[PDB]
C-alpha cells in the first residue's frame, strides 16, 4: 500500500483543510526500488512534480499524458477481465500518487476526466493491442489540438488587439503569452513589454529571457511597483490557469492584485486561456480550495542573516505562501481562447458546446 | 469570421498538381479568391480598397480579398489585355529551334497548355480549378498558394521590364492573360 | 447590376418609406443582388456579396449596415453547408431570403409588445435621440392607457431629438426637450432610461449616439435602470476596449466631431430584442452559437 | 370527478392556508396532481391537453400568485408534452431565424423522472455544499429555509465555524433555524434585522435561500434580504443563494405590482394600540425584490452557476410561449 505524506509545519488556521508538504520529503523512501506498487513512469513522474522541476500548467499536462501513454502501452490486462473498467480501477491509485506527490491542477484534472471518458467508451469486442494503439492515438490527438492549435489560433487572435508603440504588461511565467508576444513581433509589430514578477518563485525570469532573446524591448520590476508603472501601461495580459463557471479566473497568486490595480488606473484587462482549461466547477475565493507550498521558500538572505531561519521555534509563528488566487469576472474584459475573443463571463456556454 | 470561412482546401503535392477537396468549415487563417479558387492567406493579410497595381498590395505584405473577371467589383483596375486574339489563334497549335527556348519560358521549360488556359472556347468555370492552380504551382517555386502567386507577379514584371513592356500597362488583373501575352509576343520576336 | 443599380436601388428603398431602418433595407438590396447574380458559382456568388457589402459601407457606414451584411454572408454560408449544388440550393437562398425578411418585419412589433410592460403608471423615461424602436415601444405603451412623462435631449450634432420630441408630441404625450450638457441635471426626475443601439458588441455593450455613454455612466452613478431596445440584426462580432478601440469608419462622416460611442454592458440593465429579454451576456452566447 | 373534488380541494388550501409548508411538497403534490389530470381527462391531440392543463394552472396560479412553484412546475409540464410531441412527430435564435396518438405512457414516465430527481436535490446540494465552506468561516443567514440549514448542518460535519442568524421580523423564524442548527453543535448566534449592517464588515460570506428567481437573475426573498445584499455589495462579500431547480420561474419583476406579499398589520403593529389605528397606514409585506447585480454564484442540484447564465436554464426548462400561460 502507498503510505501517505506527513504535513511539514504548523498550518493557518483558516488553511487547516489543505495539506502542506515540504519539499525533502519524499515518498520514494518507503516504496520498493523495483516498482511494483506503482508503475515507474508515475513515480519517475511523482518525484519531478514534488521537486518542481515541471511548473506550468501545460507542461504539467503534457508529462502526465505522456506518461499516461508509457503506461498504457506498458498495460497488459489480465484474465477473465475486460479492459474498460480494469484500466480506470489501476488507473485511480496511480492518480492518488500523483496527488500525494503535489496536488492536481485544472489541466490534469480536465485531462483525466476525458482519459476516463474515452477509456470507457472503449468497445468490449475491441482487441487490446488495437485499443491500445487507439488510446495512444487519442492522447496524441488531444495533446495536438487541444495545445498546439489552441496556441496558434490564440496568438492570431490576440494579434489584432495589439497595436504599434502601445505598452503591454505580463505577468509571470506562462508559454501562451510569451509566444502570443514573440509571433506578435515577429508579425512585425513595435511596442514595449512590462514584466512583472513576484517572490518567491520569481518565474518572470523566465519569460524576460525569451523576450531578450526575441529582440523585443522590455522592463523588469516586482509586484508592489505595480502601481508605479501602470500609469504609462496600456494593456495588460495575464495567464490563467483556470477558468471556472461563474466567469472567474483561477489563476497565479498576483494575478487578482494586478487586476485590481489596474482596473483602478483605468487599464483594459486581457485574459488569453485554451479551451480545455475550463473547468465547471466554481469558487467564491481563494480560501476553499488552493494550495501551500513549502513554508521555508518565503525565507530570504537579506543582509547577513536570514531573519525568518529558525521560524518553527516561535511558536506563535505561521508561514503562508498561496499559489492560487481567484480574480472575479468584472475585474476581466477578454477571454482569448480558439472560439475567439469572449467576454469573461461567456465561460459556462463553451462548456456547454464542447459536450 | 466569415471571411476565414471556406469551401474547398487546396490540397498540394510535390508533377507539382494541385487538388480541392471538400472543406466546408471555417479555417485557422484568412481567404481570399480569385477566378473561383480559393487561397489561404497562411504568410500574408487581407487587402481592402480599390486601387490598382495589384503589385502594391503584396508590397505592403497584404493581398487583396477579390478580383478578376469572375468578381462583378473587380478592385484592381480591369483592363482588356488586346493580347488575347493571338492567344485563340495558336491556342489549337500543339507542343510540336528558335521558338523552342523563346516558350520555355516563363516556366523556362516548353509547354502549350497556356494557350488553352487563355483561349476563348474556355470558360472559367468550377471544373477548371485544378489545372489552374497546379499550373500556377509549379510555375513558381514555394509550398503555400500565395507565394506562388506573388512569384508568378514578379516574374511577369520581371519580364516585362526585360523587353520594356510598359509595366505601368501591366497590373495583374487576370495574371493568365499577361502569361499569354508575354508568351505570344515573345514568339513574335523569335 | 454592377456598382449604380447597389447604390440608387438602396436609397430608393429607404427612401419610399423612410420609417424602415438602414440594416432592413441594406438586407433587402443584398437579397435583390442575390436575385439578379446572373452567375453560377458559390465561392463567386460570396465574393461579389462581400464586395456589395464595402460598396454599400461606402454610404451610411453605420455599425447596422456591416451587421446586416456579416449576417447574410453566415446566411449563405449556412445554407450551403445544408446542400450541395448552386443550382438548386439557388432557390432555397431566395426562398430563405424571403422568409427571413418577413421575419425581420415584425421585429418593432415584438420588441413593442415584449416591452410595454416596463414602463409604470406616473414613471419618467429619458431618451437621448431619435429611434423608430423607442417610438413604436412608447405608442404600445400609450395604447396601454399609460400615464408618464418623457425627457430627451437634443443630440447636439444633428437636432433630431427635437424631430422625436415632434413626432412623440403630436401623439399626445407630456415631453420635455433638455439640452445635451442637462442630463446630469435632469435624471434626478427620470424614473428609468430607455434608449436605442446602432450595434452590439460581444459583450453586451451597445454602440450608438455620441451621448450615450455619458447617460449610462449617470445612470450608474444614480443607481437607475437603463434599458435598451434594439432588434437580433444588430450583433456584430466587434469588441472594443475603450472608446477609441471602435474603428474609426464608424466614429466619423456621419476641430474633432465624432458621431457614434461604445457603451459597456456593465452599466446596461436589461436588452429588449425581438429574440427576448436577455441579460447583456446573453447576446455572445447567441453569436457563439451563430458560428459553431 | 374525484380528481375535480381535490383540485377543489388543493385550490381551496392554497387560497386560505398552505397545509403542505415546504416547497418541495407543493411541487410534488402539484406534479402528482397534474399526473391524475393527465391519465383521467380524455383528449384526442396534444392540443386540447395543453389548454386543459393551461386552464387548470391559471387557476392554481390565479388561487396564490404570491407563490410561483406550481406555476412554473405547470410549464415544466407543458414543456414536457412540448418535447415529447416534438419528438415523437419530428429554442429560439439567431440560428433558428437563418436557417428556418400513443405519447401518455412517455409523459408519465417524464413526470415520474421529474419525481424521482426532485427528490434527491436537497441531498445533492448538502453534498456539494463541502466545496463553499472553509475552516473558522463566518456565515450570515437570514430567516428560515430547509436547504440552507441542511447545507450547513451537514457541512458542519468535517468542519468547525461560527454561523449568525439574522431573526425575520415579524415572522421572527431566524429563531427556529438558531435553535435546530446550534442543536447540531455549531456555535451559532441569534440577531435581529437592524444589526445586519452593524456586523456585515467581520462576516466572511452569506447564504441564503429564496422563494422563487426571476429569469433576469433577479429574486424574491423574505423581507429584509435586500438590505442584507446592499450590505454585502457594500462590504464586496460573496452572496451564496441556495435554490433547488424547479423555484426557477419564468416572470419578471415588473408585472402588475403583483409582487409582493401583503399580510394583516398585527404582526407589524398590535390591535390593543386603540385609537390612533385610524390615521394610521401599516403596511407589512413578507417578500423583498433582490436586484441580479448583488448576487455572486448560484447553487442548485445541478451545481454552481453564475447570474449571468440563468437565462439560459430559463430555455431549458420553460418554452417561450408558455410564459403568459
Amino acid at each position: 500500500q502507498v503510505p501517505t505524506r506527513k504535513d511539514y509545519g504548523s498550518k493557518v488556521s483558516l488553511f487547516s483543510h489543505l495539506p502542506q508538504y515540504s519539499r525533502q520529503n519524499s515518498l520514494t523512501q518507503f516504496m520498493s526500488i523495483p516498482s511494483s506498487v506503482i508503475h515507474p513512469a508515475m513515480v519517475r513522474l511523482g518525484l519531478q512534480y514534488s521537486q518542481g522541476l515541471v511548473s506550468g500548467s501545460n507542461a504539467r499536462c503534457i508529462a502526465l499524458l505522456r506518461a499516461l501513454q508509457q503506461v498504457i502501452q506498458d498495460y497488459t490486462t489480465p484474465p477473465n477481465e475486460e479492459l474498460s473498467r480494469d484500466l480506470v480501477n489501476k488507473l485511480k491509485p496511480y492518480m492518488s500518487f500523483l496527488t500525494q506527490c503535489r496536488p492536481l491542477s485544472a489541466s490534469m484534472h480536465n485531462a483525466i476526466k476525458f482519459l476516463n471518458k474515452e477509456i470507457t467508451s472503449v468497445g468490449s469486442s475491441k482487441r487490446e493491442e488495437e485499443a491500445k494503439s487507439e488510446l495512444r492515438a487519442a492522447i496524441d490527438r488531444y495533446v495536438q489540438e487541444k495545445i498546439v492549435l489552441a496556441a496558434q489560433a490564440i496568438s492570431r487572435f490576440a494579434y489584432q488587439k495589439i497595436s504599434n508603440g502601445d505598452v503591454i504588461l505580463v505577468y509571470g511565467c506562462s508559454s501562451l503569452v510569451s509566444r502570443i508576444l514573440q509571433e506578435a513581433w515577429t508579425e512585425g509589430r513595435r511596442f514595449r513589454v512590462v514584466v512583472v514578477d513576484s517572490r518567491p518563485w520569481l518565474e518572470g525570469r523566465h519569460t524576460l529571457r525569451s523576450l531578450v532573446h526575441a529582440g523585443v524591448p522590455a522592463s523588469y520590476l516586482l509586484i508592489p511597483a505595480a502601481s508605479y508603472v501602470l500609469p504609462e501601461v496600456s494593456k495588460v495580459l495575464l495567464g490563467a490557469h483556470a477558468l471556472l463557471a461563474n466567469g472567474s479566473v483561477m489563476s497565479r497568486v498576483g494575478t487578482a492584485q494586478l487586476a485590481l490595480v489596474a482596473r483602478a488606473h483605468n487599464v483594459p484587462v486581457l485574459v488569453c486561456c485554451e479551451t480545455y482549461k475550463f473547468c465547471e466547477r466554481v469558487q467564491t475565493d481563494a480560501f476553499v480550495s488552493n494550495e501551500l507550498d513549502d513554508p521555508d521558500d518565503l525565507q530570504c538572505k537579506r543582509g547577513e542573516h536570514v531573519a525568518l531561519a529558525n521560524w518553527q521555534n516561535h511558536a506563535s509563528l505561521r508561514l503562508l505562501n498561496l499559489v492560487y488566487d481567484v480574480t472575479p469576472p468584472e475585474l476581466v474584459d477578454l477571454v482569448i481562447t480558439e472560439l475567439g475573443m469572449i467576454p469573461c463571463s461567456s465561460v459556462p456556454v463553451v462548456l456547454r458546446v464542447k459536450s | 469570421m466569415n471571411s476565414q470561412y471556406m469551401f474547398d482546401y487546396p490540397a498540394i503535392n510535390i508533377l507539382s498538381s494541385v487538388s480541392y477537396v471538400a472543406y466546408n468549415k471555417f479555417h485557422t487563417h484568412d481567404v481570399s479568391t480569385y477566378e473561383h479558387c480559393e487561397i489561404p492567406l497562411e504568410k500574408l493579410r487581407l487587402g481592402f480598397g480599390r486601387r490598382n497595381s495589384l503589385a502594391d498590395f503584396y508590397s505592403l505584405g497584404e493581398l487583396p480579398a477579390s478580383w478578376g473577371p469572375a468578381c462583378y467589383f473587380s478592385s484592381v483596375k480591369p483592363m482588356m489585355y488586346t493580347f488575347q486574339g493571338m492567344a485563340s489563334d495558336l491556342s489549337r497549335f500543339d507542343l510540336t529551334p528558335n521558338v523552342l527556348k523563346a516558350l520555355s519560358w516563363p516556366l523556362g521549360i516548353p509547354d502549350c497548355e497556356i494557350f488553352s488556359i487563355c483561349s476563348d472556347r474556355f470558360v472559367r468555370g468550377l471544373q477548371t480549378r485544378d489545372q489552374l492552380m497546379s499550373y500556377i504551382l509549379r510555375m513558381g517555386d514555394s509550398h503555400s498558394l500565395d507565394e506562388c502567386i506573388v512569384q508568378a507577379h514578379k516574374k511577369i514584371l520581371q519580364e516585362a521590364r526585360r523587353l520594356g513592356l510598359s509595366d505601368e500597362h501591366y497590373n495583374g488583373y487576370d495574371l493568365f492573360r499577361e502569361i499569354g501575352s508575354l508568351v505570344c509576343l515573345r514568339l513574335i520576336n523569335a | 447590376m454592377d456598382d449604380k443599380e447597389l447604390i440608387e436601388y438602396f436609397k430608393s428603398q429607404m427612401k419610399e418609406d423612410p420609417d424602415m431602418a438602414s440594416a432592413v433595407a441594406a438586407i433587402r438590396t443584398l437579397l435583390e443582388f442575390l436575385k439578379r447574380d446572373k452567375g453560377e458559382t458559390i465561392q463567386g456568388l460570396r465574393a461579389n456579396l462581400t464586395s456589395a457589402i464595402e460598396t454599400l459601407c461606402g454610404v451610411d457606414s453605420s455599425v447596422a449596415v456591416s451587421s446586416g451584411g456579416e449576417l447574410f454572408l453566415r446566411f449563405i454560408s449556412l445554407a450551403s453547408l445544408e446542400y450541395s449544388d448552386y443550382s438548386k440550393c439557388k432557390k432555397i437562398m431566395i426562398e430563405r431570403g424571403e422568409l427571413f425578411l418577413r421575419r425581420i418585419s415584425l421585429s418593432r412589433n415584438k420588441i413593442a409588445d415584449l416591452c410595454h410592460t416596463f414602463i409604470k403608471d406616473g414613471a419618467t423615461i429619458l431618451t437621448h435621440a431619435y429611434s423608430r424602436v423607442v417610438l413604436r415601444v412608447l405608442e404600445a405603451a400609450v395604447a396601454a392607457k399609460k400615464r408618464f412623462s418623457v425627457y430627451v435631449t437634443e443630440s447636439q450634432p444633428d437636432l433630431s431629438g427635437k424631430k422625436m420630441a415632434k413626432a412623440l408630441c403630436h401623439l399626445n404625450v407630456p415631453v420635455t426637450v433638455v439640452l445635451d450638457a442637462a442630463v446630469g441635471y435632469i435624471m434626478e426626475k427620470a424614473d428609468l432610461v430607455i434608449v436605442g443601439a446602432e450595434g452590439v458588441v460581444e459583450n453586451g455593450g451597445i454602440i450608438n449616439k455620441i451621448g450615450t455613454n455619458q447617460m449610462a455612466v449617470c445612470a450608474k452613478a444614480q443607481n437607475k435602470p437603463f434599458y435598451v431596445v434594439a432588434e437580433s440584426f444588430k450583433f456584430v462580432r466587434l469588441f472594443p476596449l475603450n472608446q477609441q478601440d471602435v474603428p474609426d469608419k464608424f466614429k466619423y462622416k456621419a476641430e474633432e466631431h465624432p458621431w457614434v460611442d461604445y457603451t459597456a454592458p456593465s452599466l446596461i440593465t436589461l436588452l429588449f430584442t425581438d429574440l427576448g429579454v436577455l441579460t447583456p451576456s446573453a447576446v455572445s452566447d447567441e453569436l457563439i452559437k451563430l458560428y459553431l | 370527478s374525484e380528481l375535480s373534488e381535490r383540485i377543489e380541494s388543493f385550490v381551496e388550501t392554497l387560497k386560505r392556508g398552505g397545509g403542505p409548508r415546504s416547497s418541495e411538497e407543493m411541487a410534488r403534490e402539484t406534479l402528482g396532481l397534474l399526473r391524475q389530470i393527465i391519465t383521467d381527462h380524455r383528449w384526442s391531440n396534444a392540443g386540447e391537453l395543453m389548454e386543459l392543463i393551461r386552464r387548470e394552472g391559471r387557476r392554481m396560479t390565479a388561487a396564490q400568485p404570491s407563490e410561483t412553484t406550481v406555476g412554473n412546475m405547470v410549464r415544466r409540464v407543458l414543456k414536457i408534452i412540448r418535447e415529447e410531441y416534438g419528438r415523437l412527430h419530428g429554442q429560439e435564435s439567431l440560428h433558428k431565424l437563418l436557417t428556418s396518438a400513443q405519447l401518455q405512457s412517455n409523459i408519465i414516465e417524464a413526470i415520474n423522472e421529474l419525481l424521482v430527481e426532485l427528490e434527491g436535490t436537497m441531498e445533492n446540494i448538502a453534498a456539494q455544499a463541502l466545496e463553499h465552506i472553509h475552516s473558522n468561516e463566518v456565515i450570515m443567514t437570514i430567516g428560515f429555509s430547509r436547504t440552507v440549514e441542511a447545507f450547513l448542518k451537514e457541512a458542519a460535519r468535517k468542519r468547525k465555524f461560527h454561523v449568525i442568524v439574522a431573526e425575520c421580523a415579524p415572522f421572527c423564524q431566524g429563531h427556529e433555524m438558531a435553535v435546530n442548527l446550534s442543536k447540531a453543535g455549531i456555535e451559532t448566534t441569534v440577531m435581529t434585522d437592524a444589526a445586519i449592517f452593524a456586523v456585515m464588515s467581520r462576516v466572511n460570506k452569506v447564504i441564503i435561500g429564496t422563494k422563487t428567481i426571476l429569469a433576469n437573475g433577479a429574486l424574491r426573498a423574505v423581507t429584509g434580504t435586500h438590505t442584507l445584499a446592499l450590505a454585502a455589495k457594500h462590504h464586496s462579500t460573496p452572496l451564496i443563494v441556495c435554490a433547488p431547480m424547479f423555484k426557477l420561474s419564468p416572470q419578471f419583476p415588473n408585472e402588475e405590482d403583483s409582487f409582493h406579499k401583503f399580510v394583516a398589520p398585527e404582526e407589524v403593529l398590535p390591535f390593543t394600540e386603540g385609537d390612533i389605528l385610524e390615521k394610521v397606514s401599516v403596511h407589512c409585506p413578507v417578500f423583498d425584490y433582490v436586484p441580479p447585480e448583488l448576487i455572486t454564484l448560484f447553487i442548485s442540484n445541478i451545481g454552481g452557476n453564475a447570474p449571468s447564465y440563468i437565462y439560459r436554464l430559463m430555455s431549458e426548462l420553460y418554452h417561450p410561449d408558455d410564459h403568459v400561460l
